[PDB]
C-alpha cells in the first residue's frame, strides 16, 4: 500500500527505505536521520538559524547575530510556499519522519533521548520543512558558496596606490591577485573550450 | 576537495572509475550520512552531507555523481549611497528607496537577550556601514531566490540516466559547486555549475561596485556558459579546487589563486603515469596525495639551481641534497608520530623564509601578514581542513619563474638582488633554525608528523557532540572527510556497478542516556585510517543479503 515505509540496515548500519510515493520515501529518511544524529541534527539546525545561544550561553552570541545577518529567512519561506505538491512532499516528508521518532524519544526519554541532550541540558523540539531547507541553505550555499573579500581587496588596493603610486599599485594588485593567470592548470584542457568573456582589471566602476 | 574521473580511454578492466575525496574537515559524529533510498522513481545509494535530501556522493545504477567546491566569483559587494538626512533609504536608479530591515532578538542561556536589525537593499543584505562616508556595504549573490530550487536539482539529479537528463538538473544547481558525472558506457562528464552575474562592461569583479544603479548586474548568464566537458580526451577529469577552464576567473578572495603552481598537478602525474588505472589503483591515488608534500615538486628545481655550485660539505647544499633523495612522500617512523624525512620541515622553514624576504616586504601592513603564511600551518589536533599551496608560495613560484611566468612581476620580489642570494640566504637561516634544535646530522632529524582530528563541534564552531567523543588519528591524510569509488562497467564482475565508501566514525552517533553507544558509533574509524572501504549496496537482493536489522511502518498523511 501507499502507506508502508520499510527501513533495511546493514552490516554498517546503513538505512535503505523502500517506499512507494514521494512523503512516504523522505519521511523514512528523516525517521533514521533522527535515529542516528539527532544531537548532530539538531546542534546543525541552531547553526543554520543562529539559535546556538539559546543553549549553549554568551560565547555563541556573535555567531548567532553572524548567521541571521547574513540570509533573509521569509525570503526561503517564500521558496518553499512556490513549491509544487510533489517538490514540497519531499521537505514535509522528512520533517514529518523526523517529528515521529522525535515524538518517540520525547514519550521515552529514558531509554530513547540522545545522551548529549542531558548532558547539554535541553530536549528536541519537531521540526517543519523550512528547517529541513535551512540545514542545506546555511551550509551549501551560506557557508560553500558565499565567499567574497571585496572590502578588503579594495583596502590592499588603496594601501598598494599609496605605497607605489597609482599605476603601479594597480599593477602590483594585478600582481598579488591576478584576474585569470593562463598558466593555471584548468580541469578542462584548452584544446577542448576556453571561457570566452574577458573581464575588466583596472576597477573602471570607479573611473 | 578533490575528484578524479577516469574514463573508457583511461581505464583498466572497467569502462569508467570515479573517485571523490570531499574536504570539509573532520567531524564526530560523521560529517556525512549513509543512505539508500528506493521507491517513487529513486533507485540511489551512497552519502551526503547532514542527511540533505540529495545525495551528493552516491549513484543509481546507471550513472554515478560527485562534487567538489566551485569557487567562481558569484559574489559582488554593492557601495549603496547613503544620506544622513534620510536614515534608512538608499540612492538607487535616481530615487531614494527604503531599505528593508527586520528586528531579531538572541536568546541567551544564563544571560541577556539581545536584540537588533538587519537592513537589506535590492543588491543583498548589508554586511556594514560607514557612517563617515555615508556608504553601507550590500552583498550580492547571483543564486539569491535559488536556494531551495538548488536542494531540489541535487535531489532531482539523482533519477537522472544520461547526460542529458542530468545536465538539465545542473543547469537548476545555482550554487558555485563542481560536478562530475559517470555512466555504465564509460562516459564521463563535468560542469562548474551555478548562477554567475552578467556584468556591465568596465566591472572589475575584484572590488567593490557603485549601488546607485550604473552598475547593477545586467541579468544571469546562460548555463551554455558555464565551464564543461564530455567525454574529453585525456580520458580523465581530475579537481582538486583548481581552475575549471583556461580564461576563467577564480572566487575573489585575496589569499585564493588559480595560478602555475597548483596541487592538482600532483593527481595528473598520477594519473598519467601509467597508460591505464584499474580501480585498485585510481583508489590509490588517494593514499599518495594524502601524503604528498606540495611544496617540493615546485621549489626543488629552484633550490638545485642555487645549490648547485656550492662544496660538499656546505650544509646548505646537504639540505637541497636531502630533499633531492626524496619523493614528497611523508610516512610514518615506527614511533607512531614522527616522519621519516625532515624534508617538510626544511621546506615549511626555507619558504617561511623566502616569503618574508619577498612577498611580505613588499606588502603593505597589515596586509603582509596576509602573504607571510607557508601552507604548513595547522594545530597540534592538526590541520582542520586540506593542505594546499599557500597564496605567498603562489606568487613566489610566479617570481621564479621568471619570464616563464606570464604575470607582470610590477614589483621584483627579490629587490633587485640575485635570486641565489635571496634562496641561500633563506637556506642559511633554515639550516641555523633546524640544527639548533636538532643537532647538526640530518639523517637523526626526527621531525613532527602532523596529526587528524575527528572534531566535536562542527565547522561552524558549534559543539554537536560532548568533547569526550572526539577522536584522534596519528597520521594525517590530505584526503577526503570520505572516500568514494564507483566503478563501472567491471569486466571483473558482471554487474554494470559496483562502489564503495567510508563515513568514519561511523554511520550512528547514538550514545543512550546510560553511556552506552551505538554498535554503529566508531566501527569505520580504522578502515579509514588504512585506507580501506565497504560496499554501498544498492539491490534488494544485495541490501536483502547483508542485512543487519528491518523496521516496517504503516502512515497515513
Ligand atoms: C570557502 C570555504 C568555506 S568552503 C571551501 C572548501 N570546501 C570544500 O571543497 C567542500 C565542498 C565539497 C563539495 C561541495 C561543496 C563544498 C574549503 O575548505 N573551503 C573553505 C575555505 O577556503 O575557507
Ligand atoms: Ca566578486
Amino acid at each position: 500500500s501507499s502507506s508502508e515505509i520499510k527501513i533495511v540496515r546493514d552490516e554498517y548500519g546503513m538505512p535503505h527505505i523502500y517506499a512507494n510515493d514521494t512523503w512516504h520515501l523522505f519521511y523514512g529518511y528523516g525517521y533514521v536521520v533522527a535515529q542516528d544524529r539527532l544531537f548532530q541534527m539538531e546542534m546543525a539546525r541552531r547553526s543554520t538559524q543562529g539559535t546556538v545561544a539559546e543553549v549553549l550561553g554568551k560565547d555563541f552570541v556573535k555567531f548567532d547575530k553572524d548567521i541571521r545577518r547574513n540570509y533573509w529567512p521569509d525570503a526561503i519561506r517564500a521558496q518553499i510556499a512556490a513549491l509544487s505538491p510533489e517538490d514540497m512532499s519531499i521537505l514535509q516528508g522528512y520533517a514529518d519522519g523526523m517529528n515521529a521518532w522525535i515524538d518517540k524519544v520525547n514519550t521515552n526519554p529514558e531509554t530513547l533521548l540522545p545522551k548529549q541532550f542531558n548532558t547539554f541540558g535541553f530536549t528536541p523540539k519537531r521540526w517543519e520543512p523550512f528547517d529541513v531547507a535551512m540545514i542545506f541553505v546555511g551550509t551549501m550555499a551560506n557557508r560553500f558558496s558565499d565567499s567574497t573579500s571585496e572590502i578588503d581587496n579594495l583596502a590592499l588596493l588603496t594601501a598598494l596606490k599609496d605605497k607605489y603610486g597609482v599605476s603601479q599599485g594597480m599593477a602590483v594588485f594585478n600582481q598579488l591577485k591576478w584576474l585569470v593567470n593562463p598558466s593555471a592548470p584548468t580541469t578542462i584542457a584548452v584544446q577542448e573550450s576556453n571561457y570566452p568573456l574577458k573581464f575588466n582589471q583596472q576597477n573602471s566602476q570607479t573611473a | 576537495s578533490n575528484m578524479w574521473v577516469i574514463g573508457k580511454s583511461k581505464a583498466q578492466d572497467a569502462k569508467a572509475i570515479m573517485v571523490n575525496g570531499p574536504q570539509f574537515g573532520w567531524y564526530a559524529p560523521a560529517y556525512t550520512y549513509g543512505i539508500g533510498l528506493h521507491g517513487a522513481g529513486y533507485d540511489v545509494t551512497g552519502n551526503t552531507p547532514f542527511a540533505y535530501p540529495g545525495l551528493v556522493f552516491g549513484h543509481n545504477g546507471v550513472i554515478s555523481w560527485g562534487s567538489t567546491a566551485g569557487f567562481g566569483d558569484d559574489v559582488d559587494i554593492f557601495a549603496e549611497r547613503l544620506s544622513a538626512e534620510k536614515p534608512g533609504y538608499y540612492l538607487h536608479n535616481g530615487k531614494w528607496v527604503k531599505m528593508l530591515s527586520r528586528e531579531e532578538t538572541i536568546t541567551v542561556k544564563n544571560g541577556q537577550a539581545e536584540t537588533f536589525t538587519v537592513w537589506r537593499t535590492v543588491h543583498g543584505n548589508i554586511l556594514q556601514t560607514d557612517q563617515t562616508t555615508q556608504t553601507a556595504y550590500a552583498k550580492s549573490r547571483a543564486w539569491d531566490g535559488k536556494e531551495v530550487a538548488s536542494l531540489l536539482a541535487w535531489t532531482h539529479q539523482m533519477k537522472a540516466k544520461n547526460w542529458q537528463e542530468w545536465t538539465q538538473q545542473a543547469a537548476k544547481q545555482a550554487l558555485t559547486i563542481n560536478w562530475y558525472y559517470a555512466d555504465v558506457n564509460g562516459n564521463i562528464g563535468y560542469v562548474h555549475t551555478g548562477a554567475y552575474p552578467d556584468r556591465q562592461s568596465g566591472h572589475d569583479p575584484r572590488l567593490p561596485v557603485p549601488g546607485t544603479g550604473k552598475w547593477d548586474w545586467k541579468g544571469l548568464l546562460p548555463f551554455e556558459m558555464n565551464p564543461k566537458v564530455y567525454n574529453p580526451q585525456s580520458g580523465y577529469i581530475a579537481n582538486w579546487a583548481n581552475s575549471p577552464q583556461k580564461d576563467y576567473p577564480a572566487s575573489d578572495l585575496f589569499a585564493f589563486l588559480w595560478g602555475g603552481a597548483d596541487r592538482v598537478t600532483e593527481i595528473d602525474r598520477l594519473l598519467e603515469q601509467k597508460p591505464r588505472l584499474t580501480a585498485d589503483q585510481a583508489w590509490d591515488v588517494i593514499r599518495q596525495t594524502s601524503r604528498q608534500d606540495l611544496n617540493l615538486r615546485l621549489f626543488l628545481p629552484t633550490l638545485q639551481a642555487a645549490t648547485s655550485g656550492l662544496t660538499q660539505s656546505d650544509p646548505r647544499r646537504q639540505l637541497v641534497e636531502t630533499l633531492t633523495r626524496w619523493d614528497g612522500i611523508n610516512l610514518l617512523n615506527d614511533d607512531g608520530k614522527t616522519w621519516q624525512q625532515p624534508g617538510s620541515a626544511i621546506l615549511n622553514v626555507w619558504l617561511t623564509s623566502m616569503l618574508k624576504r619577498t612577498v611580505v616586504a613588499a606588502v603593505p601592513m597589515p596586509f603582509d601578514k596576509w602573504y607571510s603564511a607557508s601552507g604548513y600551518e595547522t594545530t597540534q589536533d592538526g590541520p582542520t581542513g586540506s593542505l594546499n599551496i599557500s597564496v605567498g608560495a603562489k606568487i613566489l613560484y610566479e617570481a621564479v619563474q621568471g619570464d616563464k611566468s606570464p604575470i607582470p612581476q610590477a614589483v621584483d620580489l627579490f629587490a633587485g638582488k640575485p635570486q641565489q642570494e635571496v634562496v641561500l640566504a633563506a637556506l642559511e637561516d633554515t639550516w641555523e633554525t633546524l640544527s639548533k634544535r636538532y643537532g647538526n646530522n640530518v639523517s637523526n632529524w626526527k621531525t613532527p608528523a602532523m596529526a587528524l582530528t575527528f572534531r566535536a563541534n562542527n565547522f561552524f564552531g558549534v559543539p554537536q557532540a560532548a568533547a569526550e567523543e572526539t577522536r584522534h588519528q596519528a597520521e594525517y591524510q590530505n584526503r577526503g572527510t570520505e572516500n568514494d569509488m564507483i566503478v563501472f562497467s567491471p569486466t571483473t564482475s558482471d554487474r554494470p556497478v559496483l562502489a564503495w565508501d567510508v563515513v568514519a566514525p561511523g554511520q550512528s552517533g547514538f550514545i543512550a542516556p546510560d553511556g552506552t553507544v551505538d554498535k554503529h558509533y566508531e566501527d569505520q574509524l580504522k578502515m579509514y585510517e588504512n585506507f580501506g572501504r565497504k560496499s554501498l549496496w544498492l539491490t534488494k537482493q544485495d541490501v536483502e543479503a547483508h542485512k543487519e536489522s528491518q523496521e516496517v511502518l504503516h502512515v497515513q498523511r
